[PDB]
């Protein structure tokens, strides 16, 4: 832990306020990644003032917290990795590393119970994992192209969404003999985000820069960005806001009717992840491939 | 030995990854030239002004490693046929960037995927890149046997996988390739990297790829079963496909992670070598023909041209062919000379076209085992071969053999022959003007004379081989018609091809010809029932001949003479390939034209589509009388 990879891929906050950072080396001699923890969010991305850090064998495509000390990682090596903090939270030790996908694991999401997770990879395969037994519970091949994003249901542990380059948006329910249910022709979906206060509502952004509002019991949309929508994160407020990320190097915050409230062009490269501050809800942190960690004051 | 490579999408260190892959036993590595997740903007700011470097440096490997060990791979995010214009433009610039960088490294091959139906703009960028210079790089198109949509799990509740068997729909992936290479105008630098799935399609879908330029077979680690010890194996049907690919000498590529945790990464590799050590070794014909697979050659003309020394040597290197001739002569002598006349009746044999004297010795051996007396006449027109005969006649044969250095049509024989033996047959029976020679030599044969061979027949069969079509297409010469290469036959060991119908007889000739309609001009019409979908590229040529009664020689594959390797099938190509649907009939028309100077073949297709008449007036091909 001395050189941090320039392409910052993910940024997530936890309960107390520590900042999780996942970077990848997308160019140069070595192509790998790293995991970092910043109890001082203002100190990021400087490595000399961090709480912990570890080097991974390959790049980091997508990660997410598993409670308060667990780190689930989707690696370019085709393996789903789990890293856990020690009792002192000074080291980041690898819990397990299972190579089950045959290509880059592109997306990963923890289910509601926190004991299981769903992983989407470029191998057109979606797998359900048991973090306790470190084994793959199920392996589904429902799509016909690269799995772009998978998002677990925030409260139903058997439900999760998935979108692939086959222009399919599938709603899953492992309680049924056929868990996948297609949702309704446009451009390919690229990001999925459930509504934090409505069980039957989610939003998705396409490769053309259009965020749409979808009701599960089958439509509102708006042209937010000029390129592919990378991520969609809801704010933790009572009436949550919608932060949208894109390859146009811009950040936008939408309201309930998908109207543009805040616009940020601070990043010079792609904007990858965005996380809201649990301590100050009006603060929103974003990272990108320009090695920047900007803290936005959302009005 | 098996040339096998390792496909990867995650390479942290080229020096480390290449060393480990080599230690496992691989020959090359399929890796991306740029990071697969490293998208790059080319138009809109500020993402296009991204500071470099864009990828690794070429100094990380030697020029020999880039030329033999590394195979390029297109970035997955590159979508030249995207319905979004912005994504389409960036993909075009990115595709050229990665293709130009692969050429900068001198990579032997670059991988590009065929994963949907429309790859038009993808084909244009590649065709545009090919005509930017005259480099020597191969482009492997990754196309799966079964489309991912047709192999998905039936786990979508509101979109079930239709269980109705559709014949053409199961062949959709081949349609992708066919359209792609046609858009690229059959480029010699565009091959197929067939990717195999867990469930093989129906046998007709696999047969679709016969004759296609397959250079690589991709085998994921997921299609491997598990034995009792816990090692990767393959189903008996998958093994059946692996053996079919070994005959094409394709390069197998192992992709995917290690799903057999215990056994390390070399276990999938040894299993292929295990199958490669467990197959029937070549049989005489197969062994002699190794190296000439799909190698076009000009049909010999022993009449117009004088064959070289080693040309006759190849003819003599076949004992089965001459053992039949000796048998036929041995049989005819008994039927013509009864036992009570074994010491009084002497038969007059005339080897018409003796060459260096293989039939002369075969005649001497036949009269010995038959206990009959013969008087030999070795007639040969090639003055160089007469030197071998007259040297043979002085040292060994003697006064028994009478060498005649003349043409059999002009030679005035001193007496008439009881039997005439000749080997004036080519790969297409009469393509060496055997009828014209024996007809001219028919006057000095007794009224009850026997002709060996007594008759011969040509056989045609429609074939499909996009590879061989390119072979002929590449034979355009400077100072002649640009399409003449399609209007001339070729003697070739047919290998990477697909026979579309059982062969049918074409031209037949009888000797002695007693008919008052002495005319070797022929017009035949053939109709071939085609039970599959394919593209017609040409017609295979074979022949059968009757030496005497039941003694026969043949290159017709169903009735092929065993062990006789001294004849390769002939090939009559066509200018434009013709598409043939299942159930349709291919109607071909063949003419055997001739004037006082030359003899030639004319042919044309009339069903399902009419082609142009090939070689009219022998403008592109003639056999010298
Ligand atoms: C042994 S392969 C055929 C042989 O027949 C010879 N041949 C072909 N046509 C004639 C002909 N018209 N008269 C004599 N020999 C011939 C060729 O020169 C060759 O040696
Ligand atoms: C005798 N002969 C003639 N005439 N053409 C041939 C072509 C190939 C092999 C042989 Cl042995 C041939």
């Amino acid at each position: 832990p001395a050189c941090m990879e320039r392409q910052l891929e993910a940024a997530r906050y936890r309960s107390d306020g520590a900042l999780l950072l996942g970077a990848s080396s997308l160019s140069g001699r070595c192509w790998a990644g790293s995991l970092w923890l910043f109890k001082d969010p203002c100190a990021a991305p400087n490595e000399g003032f961090c709480s912990a850090g570890v080097q991974t064998e390959a790049g980091v495509a997508d990660l997410t917290w598993v409670g308060e000390r667990g780190i689930l990682v989707a690696s370019d090596s085709g393996a789903v990795e789990l890293w856990e903090l020690d009792e002192n939270e000074t080291l980041i030790v690898s819990k397990f590393c299972k190579y089950e996908h045959d290509d880059i694991v592109s997306t990963v999401s923890v289910l509601s119970s926190g004991t299981q997770a769903v992983s989407g990879s470029k191998d057109i395969c979606i797998k359900v994992w048991d973090l306790a037994q470190q084994v793959v519970l199920s392996s589904y091949r429902a799509h016909a192209a690269q799995v772009t994003c998978v998002a677990a249901s925030p409260h139903k542990d058997s439900v999760f969404l998935s979108c692939s380059e086959d222009n399919r948006i599938l709603l899953w329910d492992t309680r049924c003999p056929k868990p996948a249910s297609q949702i309704g022709p446009g451009y390919l979906p690229t990001s999925l985000a459930w509504h934090p206060q409505q069980s039957e509502v989610f939003v998705f952004g396409d490769e053309n820069g259009t965020v749409s509002l979808v009701d599960t019991k089958s439509v509102l949309s708006s042209a937010v960005h000029s390129q592919c929508v990378t991520g969609l994160v809801f704010s933790p407020h009572s009436v949550p806001f919608l932060a949208s990320l894109s390859e146009d190097c811009s950040l936008a915050v939408l309201d309930s009717s998908l109207s543009e409230l805040f616009r940020s062009q601070a990043h010079r490269d792609f904007v990858r992840d965005a996380t809201w501050s649990p301590l100050n809800h009006s603060l929103l942190t974003t990272v990108g491939w320009d090695h920047q960690v900007v803290h936005h004051v959302v009005p | 030995r098996v040339s096998s490579g390792r496909d990867l999408n995650c390479v942290p260190e080229i020096a480390d990854t290449l060393g480990a892959v080599a230690k496992q036993g691989f020959d090359f590595l399929c890796m991306p030239v740029f990071h697969p997740r490293f998208k790059r903007e080319f138009i809109q700011e500020p993402a296009k002004n991204r500071p470099g470097p864009q990828t690794r440096s070429d100094l990380l490997l030697s020029g020999r490693d880039w030329n033999t060990l590394i195979v390029g791979k297109l970035s997955p995010w590159i979508r030249p046929d995207s319905k979004v214009e912005k994504i389409r433009r960036n993909s075009e610039a990115a595709m050229l960037q990665e293709l130009n960088f692969g050429a900068y490294l001198g990579l032997p091959a670059f991988l590009l995927p065929l994963n949907q139906e429309d790859n038009t703009n993808l084909a244009r960028v590649l065709t545009n890149h090919i005509h930017t210079g005259h480099h020597s790089s191969m482009f492997w198109m990754r196309v799966p046997l079964v489309a991912p949509e047709d192999l998905r799990d039936d786990i979508i509740e509101n979109a079930p996988t239709t269980h109705t068997e559709e014949y053409s729909g199961e062949e959709k992936t081949w349609m992708w390739w066919h359209n792609f290479r046609t858009l690229c105008d059959y480029s010699k630098r565009i091959a197929v990297a067939l990717e195999i799935g867990a469930d093989l399609p129906s046998n007709h879908v696999i047969d679709r790829w016969l004759g296609e330029p397959i250079k690589a077979a991709i085998l994921p680690t997921s299609i491997f079963l598990t034995n009792k010890k816990g090692f990767p194996v393959l189903s008996k049907m998958h093994q059946r496909l692996i053996f079919r690919l070994l005959k094409l000498e394709v390069q197998f590529i192992i992709t995917g992670t290690n799903h057999h945790s215990e056994k390390e990464f070399c276990s999938y590799l040894q299993y292929l070598e295990y199958l490669s050590q467990n197959r029937p070794p070549p049989n005489a014909y197969e062994l002699f023909a190794k190296g000439y697979e799909d190698y076009l050659q000009s049909p010999l003309q022993p009449l117009m041209d004088n064959l070289e020394s080693q040309t006759y040597e190849v003819f003599e290197k076949d004992p089965i062919k001459y053992s039949q001739y000796q048998q036929a002569i041995y049989k005819c002598l008994l039927d013509r000379v009864p036992e009570e006349e074994k010491d009084t009746n002497v038969q007059v044999l005339m080897v018409l076209g003796a060459g260096r004297g293989p039939l002369v010795n075969a005649s001497l051996r036949a009269a010995k085992q038959a206990d009959r007396r013969i008087k030999l006449y070795a007639v040969e027109k090639n003055p160089n071969a007469v030197v071998t005969l007259e040297n043979w006649q002085f040292e060994e044969w003697g006064s028994q053999v009478t060498v005649v250095s003349s043409d059999m049509r002009e030679w005035v024989a001193p007496e008439k022959a009881d039997i005439i033996v000749s080997e004036l047959l080519g790969s297409f029976a009469d393509n060496e003007l055997s009828p014209e020679c024996l007809d001219g030599a028919q006057h000095f044969l007794k009224d009850d004379g026997v002709s060996i061979p007594g008759e011969y027949t040509s056989f045609l069969a429609p074939i499909s081989s996009s590879k061989l079509y390119n072979e002929v297409r590449a034979c355009r010469e400077k100072d002649r018609d640009p399409e003449a290469q399609f209007e001339m036959p070729y003697v070739v060991r047919l290998h990477n091809f697909h026979q579309l119908s059982a062969p049918q007889p074409c031209f037949t000739f009888s000797h002695p010809n007693r008919d008052p309609m002495i005319d070797n001009n022929r017009y035949c019409t053939l109709e071939f029932p085609v039970e599959v979908n394919t593209v017609l590229h040409g017609f295979a040529g074979y022949f059968e001949t009757v030496l005497y009664q039941d003694i026969t020689l043949s290159i017709r594959p169903e009735t092929h003479s065993p062990g006789m390797f001294s004849w390769f099938p002939i090939l009559f190509p066509i200018k434009q390939p013709i598409t043939v649907r299942e159930g349709q009939t291919i109607c071909v028309r063949f003419w055997r034209c001739s004037n006082s100077k030359k003899v030639w073949y004319e042919w044309a297709v009339t069903a399902p589509v009419c082609s142009a008449i090939h070689n009219p007036t022998g403008r592109s091909y003639t056999i010298g009388l």
